[PDB]
RNA sequence: GAAAAAGUCAUGGAGGCCAUGGGGUCCGGGCUUUGGGGGGUUCGAUUCCUUCCUUUUUUGC
C-alpha cells in the first residue's frame, strides 16, 4: 500500500498536497460528526492519532529547521573566516555533530510524514448543511418532469427492443469483448451520434469550450481526483505492467481534464471557464443484462473552473444543472432531480445532483445523469492554483457535471418511444440527426450463428 | 511503392512555414509540454478550435459516407486475444503494438489498437445474407497504440499513443472482382473526401503481410517539408474469414469464405497536421477550408481571447 | 518502444564563488549575469554518485 501522491512530491514532480486538516483542527467535534454522517473509508476513532501524527511532525520539522539555521549560521561562518585554530577545530566539532543528529533525525521525520500523509489523505470533504443525511433511500426530491408515458400493452425491455431491430446485439459475444458488451449497430448507433452532436452543439451554443482528452491516464492524475486506481475491491481498468508502467484507463473524462489543469494558473477575467469533452470511458464494475451496466461506454463530462467563492460555485453548478434539465426536456424525457446523501456523495463531492429518467420496461426509475461540486478537493490535491489582479496565487472551485450518456438515454428512449407494432419512435430534436421519423424494422436479415 | 493520382498544388507564401505544433502553441489549439505524468510522453490536449477541428472532421466523413449509404456500428474498444490474432496481430510478443491489459485484474483482455478489429470480430462465427452485400459499414472510435517512434520528431502530433481514428470496413462476395471494385469505392471516397477538405495528397500503391493489396495516401506538409501518410486502405482477401471463420450463406445455402475490405476513412493527428501546415498565414491564422466552415462557425482562425496557461510546478527555474 | 551523450547565455578548470567570450543601465570607464527540479558522500556540493525533466546520437515496427 502506498499512495501516488506521496511518492510524486518525494521524487519532485508535484509540490506536497497542502491539506486543510487544520481548518477543522480547533473543533475536532465537527469533523468526527462530518465523518461519522458520511461514513467513508476513514472513522471518527483515528482522527486523534492523526492529529497527533501531524503535532509530531511539525515538532520534529521545526527542530530539523531551526538545526538547519545553526548548520547554515556556522558554515557561513567557516567560509567567511577561510585548520589549527582552535575556533576551526570547535566549529568543525559542532558542525560534525549537528550532521550527525541531522542524519539521525532525517528517517524518523521522514517516516513520520509518510505514516501522517497516508493516513490524512484519506479523509473526505465537507458536506453543505442542505445535503439529507442517510443511505440511498434518503434522497430528497427537488423537480419532477414530465410523466410516465402512457402505454396500450405491455412494455418490452429495452435488451429485446433492440434485438428485435437488429440494432443491439449482446448474444455470443464472450470470446469477443468479455462480458458487459454490445455492438450498437444501425438506428442505435445513429441515435447515439446524433445526441452527442445536439449536446455538443447545445453546450458550444451557452459558452462552453470544446476539449479532447486521453484514455490513458497515470494514477497520479485518479488519486488526485480521490479515486484508488490499485486496491483489490477496485473497479478502474490498469494496463499490463510489463509493457507499460505506471498507466491506467481513464474512467471519466474529468479526470483528464482534471491532468490537463493540473499545476496551471487560469486568468481571473477568464474565469469562470468551462470545458465540454466527449470521450469512451471504460469500467470493470467488478442488472446481469442489457446496456444498463456496461464497461465501456461513450460520454461527454463537463468541467468548470470558477472563482474561490462558494457563492460563485453553487451558481455555477445551479447553471450547469439548470442546462442538464433544459436538455433533458429538448430531448423529451420524463426525469426527477434528486440530491444525494452523505453516505454517498464521495470523498471528494461537496453537493451532489443525480437525475432519474423514467425507464417503463425496466418497471423503476434509472440514474442517467450526475453532477458534483467541488470547493478544493481537487485544487488541493492536484495543486489547482489561479492568479488574481495583484499576483497573487489561491485555490480555484472545481465542478463536474454529466452532460449525457449513451446508454442510459438509450435505454430510456427505446422503452419510452416504444409502440403496439415494434417500432420505436424519435423525439423532436434528434430527427434532423436520424433522417427518420420513427424506426422501422431492419432492411437488411440478421446474421445467423454457425460456429460451435 | 509505385505512385498512381496526384490531386492538389503545394501552397504558395511569402514566408517560411511555420511547423503544425508552434501554429497550436501559438493559438493554444493544443498543449504538449509538460505531460510526461499526465497522460505520459507523447500525448496532446487539443482545446478550443483544436476540438472543434476534430468533431468537423469526425462529423463531416461520416455524415458524407452516411449520405452514400452506410452502416453505422459502433464496436467495443476491450476485445479478447482470439479477436487479436485472427486479423493477424500477435500481442504476445513483448515489443507489440498493442496495450495489454493487466492478468491479475482480468483474464486475456485486450486493450482495442483500433477500430478494424472491433468491426471483424461483429462477424466472428456469422453467416451474412447473400442480397445484404456488399455490407459496409463506418465505425469511428479512439484508437492506441502501444509503440512510438521516438527517435524521429518526438515533439510532434504526427506518430501519438492515442488519436481519434475513422475506418470503414466492407465485407463483400466471394469473388476478387467484387473485392476489388469495393475497394476502388472506398478510395474514391477517400479522395473525394481530401479534395473537398482541400488538402494536397498522393496516392500510392505499396509494394509485395495477410494483405492482398494496399494503397497509401499522403498528405503534403508544407511544415515539414516531406510527404505524409495519412491513410492506408488494406485488401485481406480471405485472410480474415479463414481466421475468424467468417462465412456467408450463398443461394444454393452451402457456406463459403466471404472476403473482407478495410480502409481507413479520417485520421484527425494526421488532418489536423494537414490542415494547421497547410492553411497557415501571416499572423499564424488558420483559414477554415470551404467545408468546416458551417462546423466551426469562424470563417478566419485567430488568436485566443483568453490568458494561456503558465505553469507553478517545481521544475521550472526560479 | 529501447540503448547512448550533454546539460542552461557559450568554452575551459575550479566541492570554500573563477578566466575568457556575453546581455542591460549610467558617465573608453563604471554598475551588473546563482547555475532546470528532487535525493546521497561532505563542516559547506552549480563541481563526486543516483533520479525526474530539456536537448542531442544509434536501433527498430
Ligand atoms: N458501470 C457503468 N456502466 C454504464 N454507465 C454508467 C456506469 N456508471 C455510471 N454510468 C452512467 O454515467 C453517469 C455518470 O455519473 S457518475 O459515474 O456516478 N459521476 C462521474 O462520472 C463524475 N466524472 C461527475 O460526472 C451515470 O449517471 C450513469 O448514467
Ligand atoms: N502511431 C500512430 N499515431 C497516430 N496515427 C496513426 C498511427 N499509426 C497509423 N495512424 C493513422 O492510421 C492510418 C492508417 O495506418 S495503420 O494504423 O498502420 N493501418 C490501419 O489502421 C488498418 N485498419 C487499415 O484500415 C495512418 O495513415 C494514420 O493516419
Amino acid at each position: 500500500n502506498r499512495n501516488l501522491l506521496y511518492e510524486y512530491a518525494r521524487e519532485g514532480y508535484s509540490a506536497l498536497p497542502q491539506l486543510d486538516i487544520e481548518r477543522f483542527c480547533a473543533c475536532p467535534e465537527e469533523a468526527a460528526h462530518a465523518l461519522e454522517l458520511r461514513k467513508g473509508e476513514l472513522r471518527s476513532a483515528d482522527l486523534p492519532a492523526i492529529i497527533s501524527t501531524w503535532q509530531e511532525l511539525r515538532q520534529l520539522q521545526e527542530q530539523i529547521r531551526s538545526l538547519e539555521e545553526e548548520k547554515a549560521a556556522v558554515t557561513e561562518a567557516v567560509r567567511a573566516l577561510l585548520q589549527q585554530d582552535p575556533k576551526y577545530q570547535g566549529l568543525r566539532a559542532r558542525g560534525r555533530e549537528i550532521r550527525k543528529e541531522l542524519v539521525h533525525l532525517y528517517p524518523r521525520e521522514a517516516q513520520l510524514e509518510e505514516q501522517f500523509y497516508l493516513q490524512a489523505l484519506k479523509l473526505p470533504n465537507q458536506t453543505h448543511p442542505d445535503v439529507p443525511v442517510g443511505d440511498e433511500s434518503q434522497a430528497r426530491v427537488l423537480h419532477m418532469v414530465g410523466d410516465k408515458p402512457v402505454f396500450s400493452f405491455q412494455p418490452r425491455g429495452h435488451l429485446e427492443i433492440g434485438e428485435k431491430l437488429d440494432i443491439i446485439r449482446q448474444k455470443r459475444l464472450s470470446h469477443v469483448s468479455g462480458h458487459r458488451s454490445y455492438y450498437l449497430r444501425g438506428a442505435g448507433a445513429l441515435l447515439q451520434h446524433g445526441l452527442v452532436n445536439f449536446t455538443f452543439n447545445k453546450l458550444l451554443r451557452r459558452g462552453f469550450t470544446p476539449m479532447t482528452v486521453p484514455d490513458l491516464l497515470r494514477g497520479a492524475v485518479f488519486e488526485g481526483c480521490g479515486m484508488t486506481p490499485n486496491a483489490n475491491p477496485s473497479q478502474i481498468y490498469n494496463i499490463d505492467p510489463a509493457r507499460f508502467k505506471d498507466l491506467n484507463l481513464a474512467g471519466t473524462a474529468e479526470v483528464g481534464l482534471a491532468g490537463y489543469f493540473m499545476d496551471h494558473t487560469v486568468a481571473f477575467r477568464d474565469l469562470p471557464v468551462r470545458m465540454v469533452c466527449s470521450s469512451t470511458c471504460y469500467r470493470a464494475e467488478t442488472e446481469p443484462r442489457g446496456l444498463y451496466r456496461v464497461h465501456h461506454f461513450t460520454k461527454v463530462e463537463m468541467f468548470g473552473v470558477t472563482g474561490p467563492g462558494l457563492e460563485q460555485s453553487s451558481q455555477l453548478l445551479e447553471e450547469f444543472l439548470s442546462l442538464q434539465m433544459e436538455i433533458l426536456t429538448e430531448l423529451g424525457l420524463h426525469f426527477r432531480v434528486l440530491d444525494m446523501p452523505t453516505q454517498e456523495l464521495g470523498l471528494p463531492a461537496y453537493r451532489k445532483f443525480d437525475i432519474e429518467a423514467w425507464m417503463p420496461g425496466r418497471g423503476r426509475f434509472g440514474e442517467v445523469t450526475s453532477a458534483s461540486n467541488c470547493t478544493d478537493f481537487q485544487s488541493r490535491r492536484l495543486h489547482i492554483m489561479f492568479q488574481t489582479e495583484a499576483g497573487e496565487l489561491q485555490f480555484a472551485h472545481t465542478v463536474n457535471a454529466t452532460a449525457c450518456a449513451v446508454p442510459r438515454l438509450l435505454i430510456a428512449l427505446l422503452e419510452s418511444n416504444q409502440q403496439k407494432d415494434g417500432s420505436v419512435l424519435v423525439p423532436p430534436a434528434l430527427q434532423s440527426y436520424l433522417g427518420t421519423d420513427r424506426i422501422t424494422a431492419p432492411t437488411h436479415v440478421p446474421l445467423q450463428y454457425i460456429g460451435p | 511503392a509505385r505512385v498512381l493520382h496526384m490531386v492538389g498544388d503545394k501552397p504558395v507564401f511569402s514566408f517560411q512555414p511555420r511547423g503544425h505544433l508552434e501554429i497550436g502553441e501559438k493559438l493554444d489549439i493544443i498543449r504538449q509540454k509538460r505531460l510526461s505524468h499526465v497522460s505520459g510522453h507523447r500525448s496532446y490536449y487539443l482545446r478550443g478550435a483544436g476540438a472543434l477541428l476534430q468533431h468537423g472532421l469526425v462529423n463531416f466523413t461520416f455524415n458524407k459516407l452516411l449520405r452514400r449509404g452506410f452502416t453505422p456500428m459502433t464496436v467495443p474498444d476491450l476485445l479478447r486475444g482470439a479477436v487479436f490474432e485472427g486479423c493477424g496481430m500477435t500481442p504476445n510478443a513483448n515489443p507489440s503494438q498493442i496495450y495489454n491489459i493487466d492478468p491479475a485484474r482480468f483474464k486475456d483482455l485486450n486493450l482495442a489498437g483500433t477500430a478494424e478489429v472491433g468491426l471483424a470480430g461483429y462477424f466472428m462465427d456469422h453467416t451474412v445474407a447473400f442480397r445484404d452485400l456488399p455490407v459496409r459499414m463506418v465505425c469511428s472510435s479512439t484508437c492506441y497504440r502501444a509503440e512510438t517512434n521516438t527517435g524521429q520528431e518526438p515533439r510532434g502530433l504526427y506518430r501519438v499513443h492515442h488519436f481519434t481514428k475513422v475506418e470503414m470496413f466492407g465485407v463483400t462476395g466471394p469473388g476478387l472482382e467484387q473485392s476489388s471494385q469495393l475497394l476502388e469505392e472506398f478510395l474514391s471516397l477517400q479522395m473525394e473526401i481530401l479534395t473537398e477538405l482541400g488538402l494536397h495528397f498522393r496516392v500510392l500503391d505499396m509494394p509485395t503481410l495477410p494483405a492482398y493489396r494496399k494503397f497509401d495516401i499522403e498528405a503534403w506538409m508544407p511544415g515539414r517539408g516531406r510527404f505524409g501518410e495519412v491513410t492506408s486502405a488494406s485488401n485481406c482477401t480471405d485472410f480474415q474469414s479463414r481466421r475468424l471463420h467468417i462465412m456467408f450463406q450463398t443461394e444454393a445455402g452451402e457456406l463459403q469464405f466471404a472476403h473482407t475490405v478495410n480502409a481507413t476513412a479520417c485520421a484527425v493527428p494526421r488532418l489536423l497536421i494537414a490542415l494547421l501546415e497547410s492553411n497557415q498565414q501571416k499572423d499564424g491564422s488558420v483559414l477554415v477550408p470551404p467545408a468546416l466552415q458551417s462546423y466551426l462557425g469562424t470563417d478566419r482562425i485567430t488568436a485566443p481571447t483568453h490568458v494561456p496557461l503558465q505553469y507553478i510546478g517545481p521544475n521550472q527555474p526560479r
